[PDB]
């Protein structure tokens, strides 16, 4: 009880008897913790637009003359509601003829042109597993040359672009992201083990009476999270002001070329997480710079 | 002279026959066949066709722009639209021509 | 309490400190230690303390085996001792009240007591004045009795004091040795290393001479 | 010269002093530093590197029934390589006959629409000539003054499709790199910094036995310019294990996607500033830190 | 060569260290500086080398005005003084050898010199055999050996000693003093503060004894 709050004490003592390392090891965690924030605000914002944009297209078989009711009933016990399809969009005859009058082509050839032969469209998205392209491949000539449609309106290979261009955005933002924790990991370790190596000359307590290694730990486990927590309070700070900047901009730009799509900052749970996670490292940086001092200071 | 009157009528009703045959192939041609015509050019909006394309295109165009403002796609739809234009006027001469034959064949008949 | 048998030890790179010292120290017995320089006397209260390790013979502190003692209770050990080094092994950055209260806090004493004590320990050497000035605002005689009053505000069973009086006059000397003996007197066990004879010669105390790490006696 | 060996001797033996401090300091600074080099890759490789023109007005003006072969070269002779052009797309008649079949637009309506009135035109590349926007701009209606042609459907392309990565992208991957380059500056700074914190006890000794401001400097400059030379070394020895381990990744979407982006690596060029730009800050944050704690000890 | 004209030093925080001090010593002289524990002793030395600056007074060192010295020119003015020190200021990490020569290095002398004058110096106080050791590997004795061995290798103008004979024996002291009067047989004036009132009862010396920051000794 006590010797938490003594502990406390010492610790907040040895930060500020040096005010100008302290601030530039705090300004020094920060700054190499704005970076991996930003990454991560940039790819969940882009995350968020691509699934807004378009999950999967809508391109079925074409149907013939062969398509009616009964047809329509055989082709959703066939593929367009027993295989791989997630909704209906069985959308024949007048369905698909006000639809066709209202899209972009001009309408009103009906009243001249007899009837329009509109075809009977069975639009359905697949399965996760009818889903991917590779799966589709053979199998989506199957689906389309099965029974009922004649035609296939085949995709143009958007979904694959959109998924090369997530991989791309997944390994090599995942790399780079690996790279920035692991420098943060660094930069808190060398900072609190320089600090415990400049305060070593305090071989005294342990060598004076029975300061057990216990008592000794705590004003540097205790000033190894202050340091970590500091330098991720500050990047908190630092890294929403700097989005700020780069939204205004940002946004302006979104609207103009499609929809103003703008940029969002972080959760409190995401706040909370890295405030956790850095005053652990810092704490167990702490404990493993203290107790290699610890031991070649024993007979 | 009334036999000489009906047999002008005759000739007459012959020749609005074989302009009703000529009307057959122009117009009724025109309905089946370029009007599976007429009803693609829409069919490239309404029957594998378009559907509203209106997705952002990838870099290094093949047309698709050009396309869509004067080519496969957007000189598709203005030679749609000339055609539809072009098949109203057809459609309006159509019925001209069946009220001139229908005149032709009812003076015959009465006569 | 304490007692050295045939103990020996010879420090990594050659140079054998001592050998072949053996001697019994009862309860509550004062005594001189004395010799040149390099004999090996802090070397002798360093086996004492624990902070070396015998590389023979046996040492007895209390009347528990000592010469290989672990690592989880070399500090109950250093709780039952009270040394003074050569270097003051005093902490630079804290004020001289802290570092005469460092021991009882390790205890695990209240606040009331432990201002009591501090200030009763300081006054015993002359530097209750001095309790708020940090260690860098002292002279060499001043930091020699911060390190006295650390030593003698525990109330422990040894006292161990290396060279204690070096660096202080003859009238803080005699001032530092009354106290040791006043201590003494309660039944605390004084082994005070010096080389200073102006000190050992107007009191009969026993006195163990060492000469190239041999006690020449005992 | 005794001085400048008998300095950096201590220097080297200051830093062999303690190989797990030393080689903890260098592996911050290099991993902090790959960051600034492995995302330069990024705007030098692929960015810029594969630069595929971009989406230029090549649109032109669309001719009437009165364009032939020979109107062609007519249209040629006046506004397709008289006037501003660089090169020719005229796709008269049949040459934008199958080419539209096999486009997005699907044939078979041409047998059926007696003959397919593909309005004619020809794509042009204005040259210099009319390259310049008002050169083009007033000039390209005056293009359209040249043969036939009765339309013009010559357009602008681009459009703010051209600045949702003019804007948004040419601020926030700059200011990235501003923050990884105060990075480093700072983390080299922090670590030379500490390593002169914790032996200001021999500057002092040594300052007041004499000596001079200048000779106390020299092993303390030679072992921050060492430091910041040896991390940015193993940078360089780094970021090429991982670009080329990258370049797999890259090869396999080359053909998945179209054109086959060439990766690469740095250059002696860029190699070479940056081992003397991480030297000259490590030797600037060595003489601060030690002329800072140089007046502390004058009293 | 060093004069005293109503010194005064009061350091930060109101402790008046010394109060009106006046002397004069002349080109090669000898002499002691006694007080008791706190009395101005180390003050008045780091006045004179150059560490600390006077309140008030004027301080005349060979003849030349030095209670304003310019921060370019002290390096020359303690380079004409071979101080001893209380806390025997090594560098830790260097070899003795190392710690012995870094004054020939820091003036500018050549190798073989280096070694001969060193090997020289540290055989007159009797640690040629350690001079491969790391000052962590020796006694205090030896250690207060090294820095006095220190001091007199750049054959200095003025010797000014901090208590150069705690943790020394009477027979290593009487070897010390008897070095520095054989350097002061050549024209080296000495100032020696001192503890020890048998060494200095047994020699006829100028004695300027300091009560509390006032001479009244000389
Ligand atoms: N750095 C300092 N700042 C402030 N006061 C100091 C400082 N050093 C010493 N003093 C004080 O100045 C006075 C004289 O100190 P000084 O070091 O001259 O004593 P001394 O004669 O060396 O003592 P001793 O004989 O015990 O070594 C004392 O009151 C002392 O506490
Ligand atoms: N850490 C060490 N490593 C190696 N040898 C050491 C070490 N400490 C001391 N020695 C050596 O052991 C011997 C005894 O040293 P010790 O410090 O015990 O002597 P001392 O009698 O206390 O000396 P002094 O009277 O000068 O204080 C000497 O040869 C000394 O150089």
């Amino acid at each position: 009880n006590e010797q938490v709050r003594y502990a406390f004490h010492g610790a907040l003592q040895d930060l500020k008897s040096k005010p100008f390392a302290t601030f530039l090891t705090v300004m020094v965690i920060a700054i190499s913790l704005t970076l991996p924030s930003v990454c991560y605000m940039v790819y969940k914002n882009v995350n968020q637009a691509a699934t807004q944009y378009y999950p999967s297209p809508q391109i079925t078989v074409y149907l013939q003359k062969t398509l009616d009711d009964d047809a329509a009933a055989g082709v959703v016990a066939q593929l367009q509601a027993e295989q791989g399809v997630e909704k209906v969009n069985y959308l024949s005859r007048e369905d698909a003829l006000g639809e066709f009058r209202n899209w972009s082509g001009f309408g009103g050839a009906l009243d001249m042109l007899e009837e329009n032969p509109l075809p009977a469209v069975a639009v359905v998205i697949p399965k996760l597993d009818f889903q991917g392209t590779e799966s589709l491949n053979t199998l989506r000539d199957r689906i389309t040359q099965i029974n009922g449609i004649d035609e296939v309106r085949m995709d143009d290979s958007w979904f694959a672009r959109l998924a090369a261009l997530t991989g791309l955005v997944g390994r090599v933002s995942a790399m780079i992201g690996v790279l920035m924790v692991a420098a943060v990991f660094l930069v808190i370790g060398n900072s609190v083990r320089l600090s415990i190596f400049a305060r070593r000359d305090s071989i005294n307590v342990q060598k004076l009476i029975g300061a057990t290694d216990g008592f000794i730990l705590r004003p540097f486990l205790y000033g190894g999270a202050l340091l970590g927590f500091s330098g991720a309070l500050l990047s908190l700070i630092l890294s929403e002001i700097l989005v700020l900047r780069l939204s205004s901009a940002v946004a302006e730009v979104a609207q103009v070329f499609g929809t103003k799509f703008d940029i969002n900052g972080l959760s409190f749970d995401e706040c909370l997480l890295l405030l956790l996670v850095c005053s652990m490292i810092g704490w167990v940086a702490a404990w493993l710079a203290t107790v290699q001092h610890l031991r070649h200071f024993t007979p | 002279r009334k036999l000489r009157e009906t047999q002008n009528t005759l000739n007459q009703l012959n020749k609005q026959i074989d302009e009703m045959n000529a009307s057959i192939a122009k117009l009724e041609q025109q309905k089946a066949a370029q009007e599976r015509s007429l009803a693609a050019q829409l069919d490239a909006a309404f029957r594998q066709g378009e559907h509203t394309g209106i997705q952002l295109i990838l870099s290094g165009e093949e047309s698709q722009r050009g396309q869509r403002l004067q080519a496969y796609f957007g000189y598709l739809n203005q030679a749609r639209q000339e055609t539809i234009a072009q098949l109203k006027q057809t459609r309006e001469e159509v019925a001209m021509q069946r009220a001139e034959l229908e005149e032709k064949q009812s003076e015959q008949q009465t006569l | 309490m304490i007692r050295f048998e045939h103990v020996s030890k010879a420090y990594l790179g050659g140079r054998q400190a001592l050998q072949g010292v053996t001697f019994h120290m009862q309860p509550g017995e004062m005594a001189f230690l004395t010799g040149h320089s390099g004999a090996g006397k802090s070397t002798l209260l360093k086996l004492i303390c624990g902070i070396e390790r015998p590389s023979a013979g046996k040492i007895w502190f209390s009347g528990h085996d000592i010469t290989r003692l672990k690592n989880r209770e070399v500090p109950f050990l250093r709780r039952q001792i009270g040394m003074i080094f050569q270097d003051h092994h005093l902490l630079m950055d804290r004020t001289v009240y802290d570092n005469v209260a460092i021991p009882l806090i390790i205890a695990g004493a209240s606040g009331d007591d432990i201002r009591r004590r501090v200030s009763a320990a300081l006054d015993k050497v002359g530097l209750l004045d001095k309790a708020k000035n940090f260690p860098i605002q002292l002279s060499g005689g001043e930091q020699q009795r911060v390190g006295i009053a650390r030593a003698v505000v525990n109330k422990p069973a040894v006292l161990l004091a290396d060279q204690p009086t070096g660096n202080l006059d003859d009238a803080l000397s005699e001032g530092i040795l009354r106290l040791f003996e006043e201590f003494n007197r309660v039944g605390v066990t004084v082994l005070m290393a010096t080389h200073d004879i102006n000190l050992i010669s107007r009191r009969s105390y026993r006195m163990l001479t060492l000469s190239d790490g041999h006690l020449h006696g005992g």
